[PDB]
C-alpha cells in the first residue's frame, strides 16, 4: 500500500461542513485491491489481537462490532486503514471518529478521509495505520514494540502543540460566545475577532494591558512606595546591604518577629519567615547574602489569600494552604504521607485537582523546624507542614472564599489595582479573617502580580469553581459590540472576478475600508497589497487579519475548497452565480452533480440571519435552496420565471431584468435601480452575461442593507476598461472597425461572447481562433458554436505552447465548423502571432473581429499597433 | 515568565 | 494647554491631570502603550515574520549559526552584495554593510561570531529615513545622514574636519543643533574602506564619511522631508504601526526617493521602534521644526474632554470642618465619588 | 407601587391598560384561563412565557372536562413566545415538560430535584436550568453553577419550610 | 532603554 498524496483540511469542505479538521489520504492499493480479506489468511485474528479495541467501530451495520462483523469479508482495505488511523489516535487520548472511504481514478486508488485533533498526530496515525495494516496482510501479527513506539510518538506530537491552560480557559469561553480565533505566527499570540474588531491575547496578558502598569508591578520597591503614598497598608521593613546591622534594624521594624529575604528575586529560596532570635537572624543573613544587594520586615500573622480583579472589579478570592499532613491517629509522618497521598483527587501534573506530596531535603528542613522528621509520630490533631509556601503544584490546597469577603475589603482591592495601573491582577493578602476589615485584623497587602494564573479559581479543591474567562471577554468585547466584520463570498463557474470587483466598488461608495481578493491581486481601498492569483484560504486570511478592514469581499474558487476548506467558517452573504461543466476530471470530480456539491459549500455556510443569492435560471443552483438554512434571494433575466413569481408572492426578494431596467422586487413593490444601457460594464445592453453579473451584485448589496441610491452611484461609475480587466470583453475602436479581445475557457464563455456578437448590428462577424491543446474532446463543440455565430471563420490553432503535436487542434476545429455551416470562407492559417491577428483589413467597415488568443498580453499589444481610438 |  | 502635571515617587513617571482624568507618561511611553506591542517591536525576528505575513516589504535574509555556510547562503539571498550583522543585539558593532567578496564575508563572519548565535541580508541602496506615527496617523519624516566631510577644495581630511567643526551650530551634548566631529580608530576604519586617511587630500566634491551609521549625537545631520512623502507611502506606514500594535512608533525605512512608492524604488522597511526619541523632529538641522507633542496630548486628552475634576476649597477662621462635611454630603447625593479632607481624617465615599 | 385599579384585573382588558401606558418600560402579566377562553390573549407575542404547573382545577367549566384539555389552554402561553425568547417549564411536571416539543422558542427548565433526567440531558447540551440544591437556589448554565442565595435567607419561604414557595422563587429567578 |  502506497500513499500518493495527503491533504489537510481546515474549515468547511466537500466532505463535511461541520467536520472542519480532516485528513484526506490518496492511497494506492497496488496489492490487496484484488484480495478482499478472505484471500489474506490470518487477517482477522491478527488485526484484532494487535488492536483489541476495534469493536467500538460501527459501519454500515449499526452495531457494536459492526466493523468486526466484516473484516473477514473484506472491504479491500477501505474501512480497515480508516478505522486503524482513528483508533491509533484514540489510544493516546485524541478523540476522532468521523471517516469515509471512496474509490477514485483508476481501480485500486482510494480516498481515505479521517478526523484529526492535532494536525501532526493525525498525519502520523495515517502513515502508522498503513504500516500496521500492511504487515498483517504479509505476516500474521505485529510486534508489540512496533506499536508501543508509535503510540509514544503520537503522545509527544499531541503534547507539543497544546495550549497552556490559561489560554484554553479563554479560548473555550470565546467559542461558546461565537468569537472566531486564530493562532499567530509570532510569540505564542492568539487573535480574537476579525478586521477592525480584532483583539490579541497571550496567556494572561492582553491588548488592554499597559506597559507602565506591568513594569511597576514587577518592581517590589516601586510598588510598595506607590501604594503607601495612597494610604494602602503594606508590610513595614528596611534595606541592609549585607552589613551586620540586623540587631539595630529590628528597633525600627518592631523587634525580632521578622522576615528575612534574599535581597534579589531568585526563586523562593533563602527565606526565613519567622525570626525570633539574634542567631536566627544571622543564619537568615548568611543565606540572604547569596543574592545581589526586602530585609527585616515585620512578620504578620494570618493566611495567604489570592484576590483576582479583572476590570477594576473583583472576580474571585481563594485561600492558599501549603502541603501538609496531620495527626490523623498515632502514625508517623512517612506513614501519614503514604495514607493521604493515595487520595484519588491527587494526580500528577495539571491532571487531577491536587497533586502528590513529595519529600526531599527541603521538606525535611521545614519539618525539622517544627520538631519533627519522617519517623516521628504526631500528637492527635497536630498539623505539620512539608512546605514553607502555598502552591497547588507542590501538593497544597485552595479554598474558594469569594462570598466571604467584607465590602470594605472589596473596595480596597479594586483601588489597589487602579493605583498600580493593571487590568488583570492578582493581589496577595495576609490576614487572619477575610470577613473583617484589614484595619481591624491588622492585615497587609504583600504583593501585586500582573498576569496571574487561573487554576486555583477554576479548579479549587474546596468550594465552587468560577467562570473567570467570562469577565475577561466582556472587557475585550463589551456587550452590544461585534467581534466580526461582514463577509460577502462569491462563487460559481463563470463571472466571479467581475462580480467581486463591482460589489467591492458599491460598498466603497459608503466610505468604508473595503478589502478584497481576486485572481488578479489583493486590494485594500484601491491599493494593491499583493499581485497574482490570490484566491484561496491563505489570501482570505490576509484580509481577515488586517486591523483596518471593515468589509471583506472574497471570490472563492474550487481549487481552494478542495485543497484546504474555507478560511472563514461562516458568512453574511453567499452568492452562487452558476454551475457549468468546467474542470471536470480534476480533483476527483468527474460529474456535474459532484461539481454542484462543491459550489453548494458557500450556500451552506451562510449564517441563519443572512442570505444566499441564487440564480433562478440555473436548475442546479436554484435546487440548492432546499439545503440552505439562511434566507434565500433570487435573481433572473426573465421576470416570467415560476420560481420568482412563487417567491415574491410569499414576500421574498428578487432581482430581475425587465423593460430595459435592472430592478428589485420586494414583495409587491418594484424598485428600479437603473437602465442597462446606462451602466458602462454592459456594452450598451448588448452583453446578457454582464447584466446577470450586475443583478447579482445589486441584490447582494441590497439584502445586506445598502440603500438604492448608493447602489445606483456604484453601478454608474464602475469600469472594466482595457488594462483594468485585460482579456475580459476588451472592445477596441479602430475608425469604422471594431475588434474584441476575450478569453473564454469552458463552452459557456464561448456562448456568452457569441451572443454579444449576434447583437452587433454592423457588418461581417469574423472570428480568428479556437481552443489550445490542453482541452478535452470539446473541440467539436467549439467549432459548432462558431459555425452559427460568425460568417468569417479562420482557424489559427497551432499555438506556440504546442502541448500536443502540431496542427491537430486546428484540424479538429475545421472538422467541427464545417459540420454545421460549411459556407464561411473556412481558411486555416495556423499562425496566430501577427498572421491571423493582424489580418483585420479583410473585414469591411463596422464589422467586428473576435479574438481568442492564447496570450491576451500579445493580443492587446498588436491591436495597439493599428492606433485605436 | 507567565501564571504569576 | 493648562493641563496640571506632577512627578511621581517611582520609576521616573509623570502624572498629567487630576482624579479620574489622570494619565501617566514616562519619556516616550504612555498609559496607552500596550505591552504586547512593545515586546513584539523589540523582537526583530518576530517583527519581520508578522510584517511579511501582512504583505509588507522587508529585507531578504537568513540564519547561520556561525558555520562557514555564507558561500551558499548568498544563493538564496541574491549574490554577494549583503549585510552581515552579529547575530545578537549588542550595540552597532561588528557590522559590515556592503560585502562584495568571499574574504570580506569571512572577515564579517569572524566579527559576527563574537555575539550569541540577521545574517547575509540582501543589501539595499538608499537613504535612511525616520518616520514618526502617533495615533495610527503620520506626524513627521526626517532623512538621516552620518557625520562627514567633503572635498571643499584641495584640503586634507584632518584640515576639513577642523574647517567644518568650527561651524557655530555645532555644540557639545544636546546643547546646539549639531555636534562635534570626533575621530578615533573607528573613524579611521571607516575612512580606510573609502581609500582615505587623515592626511589624504580629497578630490573636489568627494564625500567621505567618518561614521557607518547616522546619529545627530555623533555629528550627523537631519533633514525634514515631511511634506515630500507620497500618499501611498503614508498609507503603508500607518498600516505597519497598526499591524505591530504600537501607538507611538518610529519606523526605519531605506529608500532612494521618499516621493515615489516603495515598490517602484525597491525600498524596504528595516526596523520598527517603540518609544522613539524626538530631537530630529523638533530640532532638525535643515527644514522646519515640528510640534510633535501636540498629537500626543491630543490622544491622551481628546478634544472636548476635561483634564481636571471640580475643586471646592473652604477656608476661614471658624466653621471649616462643619461646612466641608455638609458640602461633601450634598455632592454625594448625585451618586459621584467624593473625596475630602478635614482635620479629623481623609475620606472617599 | 402605585395602585391604578383594584379588583380582579387579570384578562386582556387589563393587559391593555399597561400596554397603552406611555410610561411603562417592563410589563409583567399574570394570565388566567378565564381570559384566554373568553377572549384570547391581548399581546400576540412575548419574550418570556412561564408555565408553572397543570392541575385538575376548574374542570367542567368553559367546556374543559379533562386534564389533557386543560394542558392545551396553558400551552397557549408557551406557543406565543417569540423564537428569540424563552419558555420556562417545570421539569417536575409531566404535562408541562411535554410542552417543550411544541415550543418554537428556547426552553429553560426548573426543578426541586437536581437528579432529574430532563435537567441533566438539557445542561449536557448547554441549556439553562434552575435547581434547588444543598440549601441553595442556583442556576446551571452549561457546566458552571451560579449560586443565587440560600432558601432560609429568602423571606417569602418560611425558613426553607415551604417547598412550593421555593419552586415559585426558582421560576422568578430563572425568568429574570 | 528610552529614545530608540
Ligand atoms: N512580611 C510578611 N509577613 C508575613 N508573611 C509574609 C511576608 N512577606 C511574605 N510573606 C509570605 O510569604 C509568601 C511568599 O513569600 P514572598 O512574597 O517573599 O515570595 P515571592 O515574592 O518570591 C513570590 P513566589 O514565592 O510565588 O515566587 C507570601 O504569600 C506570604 O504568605
Ligand atoms: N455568466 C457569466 N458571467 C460572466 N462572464 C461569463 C459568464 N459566462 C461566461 N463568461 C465569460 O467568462 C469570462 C471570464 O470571466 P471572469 O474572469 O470574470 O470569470 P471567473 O473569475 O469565474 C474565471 P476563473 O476560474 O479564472 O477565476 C468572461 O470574460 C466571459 O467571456
Ligand atoms: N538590509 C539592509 N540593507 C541596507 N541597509 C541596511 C540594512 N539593514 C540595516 N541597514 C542600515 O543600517 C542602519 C542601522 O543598522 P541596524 O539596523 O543593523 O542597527 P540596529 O538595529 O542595531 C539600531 P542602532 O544602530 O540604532 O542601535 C539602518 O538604519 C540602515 O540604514
Ligand atoms: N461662624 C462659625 N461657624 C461655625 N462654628 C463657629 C463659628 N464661630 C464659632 N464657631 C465655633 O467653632 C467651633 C469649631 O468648629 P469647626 O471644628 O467646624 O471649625 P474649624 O475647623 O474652622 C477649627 P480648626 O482650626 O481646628 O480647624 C464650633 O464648635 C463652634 O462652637
Ligand atoms: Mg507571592
Ligand atoms: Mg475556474
Ligand atoms: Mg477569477
Ligand atoms: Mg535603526
Ligand atoms: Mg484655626
Ligand atoms: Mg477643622
Amino acid at each position: 500500500m502506497k500513499i500518493l498524496k495527503t491533504l489537510t483540511l481546515r474549515g468547511p469542505n466537500y466532505w463535511s461542513i461541520r467536520r472542519k479538521k480532516l485528513i484526506v489520504m490518496r492511497l494506492d492499493l497496488e496489492d490487496l485491491a484484488e484480495r478482499p480479506s478472505n484471500s489474506i489468511p490470518g487477517f482477522y485474528e491478527g488485526l484484532i489481537k494487535v488492536l483489541p479495541s476495534l469493536v467500538e467501530h460501527f459501519c454500515s451495520p449499526g452495531y457494536q462490532g459492526g466493523f468486526l462483523e466484516r473484516v473477514k469479508e473484506g472491504t479491500y482495505m477501505g474501512h480497515i486503514v480508516e478505522h486503524v488511523a482513528l483508533e491509533l489516535q484514540e489510544l493516546v487520548g485524541m478523540t476522532a471518529g468521523f471517516g469515509r472511504t471512496r474509490e477514485t481514478s483508476t481501480p485500486g486508488v482510494y480516498n481515505v478521509v479521517y478526523e484529526y485533533v492535532d494536525e501532526q498526530a493525525g498525519r502520523y496515525a495515517g502513515r502508522a495505520a498503513v504500516r500496521l495494516c500492511r504487515s498483517l496482510v504479509d505476516t500474521g501479527d505485529y510486534p508489540r514494540l512496533e506499536l508501543e513506539k508509535d503510540l509514544e510518538d503520537l503522545r509527544d506530537l499531541g503534547a507539543n502543540s497544546a495550549l497552556g491552560p490559561s489560554t484554553e480557559t479563554i479560548v473555550t469561553e470565546a467559542e461558546a460566545r461565537k468569537i472566531p480565533w486564530m493562532l499567530l505566527s509570532a510569540r505564542a499570540m492568539v487573535q480574537l475577532g476579525y478586521g477592525v474588531y480584532q483583539q490579541r491575547i497571550q496567556a494572561t496578558l492582553s491588548s488592554h494591558s499597559g506597559i507602565l502598569g506591568v513594569e511597576l508591578a514587577c518592581d517590589k520597591e516601586g510598588t510598595k512606595t506607590i501604594l503607601q503614598d495612597a494610604g494602602i497598608p503594606v508590610p513595614r521593613g528596611t534595606t541592609i546591604q549585607y552589613f551586620d546591622d540586623l540587631e539595630e534594624a529590628i528597633n525600627d521594624v518592631g523587634g525580632y518577629p521578622v522576615v528575612i529575604k534574599p535581597l534579589d528575586g531568585n526563586h523562593g529560596r533563602g527565606i526565613t519567615i519567622n525570626v525570633r532570635h539574634w542567631q536566627e537572624a544571622i543564619a537568615a543573613y548568611d543565606l540572604a547574602a547569596e543574592e545581589s544587594k526586602i530585609i527585616v520586615e515585620r512578620y504578620y500573622e494570618g493566611s495567604d489569600h489570592r484576590v483576582l480583579v479583572v476590570n477594576g472589579k473583583l472576580v474571585a478570592v481563594a485561600e492558599r494552604i501549603p502541603a501538609h499532613v496531620t495527626g490523623d491517629g498515632s502514625s508517623t509522618i512517612s506513614e501519614l504521607i503514604e495514607k493521604t497521598n493515595q487520595d484519588p483527587n491527587r494526580g500528577d501534573g495539571h491532571d487531577n485537582i491536587l497533586t502528590k506530596i513529595v519529600v526531599n531535603k527541603t521538606a525535611i528542613d521545614v519539618m525539622e523546624r517544627q520538631g519533627y522528621n519522617l519517623d516521628s509520630v504526631l500528637p492527635k490533631d497536630e498539623v505539620v507542614y512539608l512546605r514553607a509556601t502555598a502552591n497547588l503544584s507542590t501538593g497544597g490546597i485552595a479554598i474558594d472564599r469569594t462570598d466571604d469577603i467584607h465590602p470594605e475589603n472589596i473596595w480596597l482591592m479594586e483601588r489597589v489595582a487602579k493605583v498600580i495601573g493593571l487590568d488583570i491582577a492578582g493581589i496577595d493578602v495576609v490576614t487572619s479573617d477575610i470577613s473583617k476589615p484589614l484595619r481591624e485584623t491588622n492585615g497587609v497587602i504583600v504583593e501585586v502580580n500582573a498576569a496571574p494564573g487561573f487554576r486555583m479559581h477554576v479548579a479549587p479543591s474546596q468550594g465552587l469553581p468560577r467562570n473567570v474567562a467570562a469577565p475577561v471577554l466582556d472587557m475585550l468585547f463589551p456587550p452590544g459590540t461585534p467581534s466580526r466584520i461582514p463577509i460577502l463570498a462569491v462563487t460559481g463557474t463563470n463571472g466571479k472576478t467581475t462580480t467581486t470587483r463591482l460589489l467591492a466598488h458599491i460598498y466603497r461608495q459608503t466610505g468604508k475600508t473595503v478589502g478584497y481578493t481576486s485572481t488578479d491581486a489583493i486590494y485594500i481601498n484601491e491599493y494593491c497589497v499583493e499581485k497574482g492569483d490570490n484566491t484561496g484560504p491563505q489570501s482570505a486570511g490576509v484580509i481577515l487579519r488586517d486591523p483596518t478592514v471593515e468589509v471583506a469581499v472574497l471570490e472563492t474558487a474550487r481549487g481552494g475548497i478542495l485543497r484546504a476548506g474555507l478560511a472563514f467558517d461562516s458568512c453574511d452573504v453567499g452568492v452562487v452565480l452558476n454551475v457549468a461543466a468546467d474542470h471536470l476530471g480534476l480533483g476527483d470530480i468527474d460529474t456535474i452533480e459532484q461539481m454542484a456539491k462543491v459550489k453548494s459549500v458557500i450556500a451552506e455556510v451562510v449564517d441563519p440571519s443572512g442570505y444566499a443569492v441564487l440564480n433562478a435560471d440555473d436548475p442546479l443552483v436554484a435546487a440548492m435552496a432546499d439545503k440552505v438554512k439562511a434566507k434565500v434571494a433570487y435573481f433572473s433575466m426573465n421576470p416570467d420565471n415560476p420560481i420568482i413569481q412563487a417567491h415574491v408572492r410569499r414576500n421574498g426578494i428578487a432581482a430581475v431584468y425587465e423593460s430595459g431596467y435592472l430592478s428589485i422586487l420586494e414583495g409587491s413593490w418594484t424598485l428600479r435601480v437603473e437602465q442597462a444601457k446606462l451602466i458602462p460594464m454592459t456594452m450598451g445592453g448588448m452583453a446578457p452575461f454582464m447584466i446577470a453579473n450586475a443583478l447579482a451584485a445589486c441584490l447582494a448589496a441590497f439584502v445586506n442593507g445598502l440603500d438604492v441610491e448608493v447602489i445606483r452611484q456604484g453601478v454608474r461609475t464602475f469600469t472594466t476598461s482595457a488594462e483594468q480587466t485585460p482579456g475580459r470583453m476588451n472592445l477596441f475602436n479602430l475608425g469604422q472597425h471594431h475588434a474584441l479581445v476575450d478569453y473564454a475557457h469552458n463552452p459557456a464563455g464561448y456562448r456568452a461572447v457569441g451572443d454579444f456578437v449576434k447583437n452587433w448590428q454592423g457588418q461581417r462577424f469574423g472570428v480568428v481562433g479556437g481552443p489550445g491543446d490542453r482541452r478535452d474532446s470539446d473541440l467539436i463543440e467549439l467549432g459548432q458554436i462558431a459555425a452559427q455565430v460568425f460568417d468569417r471563420i479562420i482557424v489559427k490553432e497551432d499555438d506556440d505552447k504546442r502541448g500536443r503535436s502540431e496542427g491537430e487542434t486546428a484540424d479538429l476545429i475545421v472538422k467541427g465548423i464545417l459540420q454545421e455551416n460549411p459556407g464561411a470562407s473556412y481558411e486555416v492559417i495556423l499562425d496566430e502571432t501577427i498572421a491571423l491577428n493582424k489580418a483585420l483589413d479583410q473585414v469591411e467597415e463596422k464589422g467586428l473581429v473576435v479574438v481568442f488568443p492564447e496570450s491576451v498580453t500579445r493580443a492587446i499589444d498588436l491591436i495597439k499597433v493599428r492606433n485605436p481610438i | 515568565d507567565d501564571d504569576d
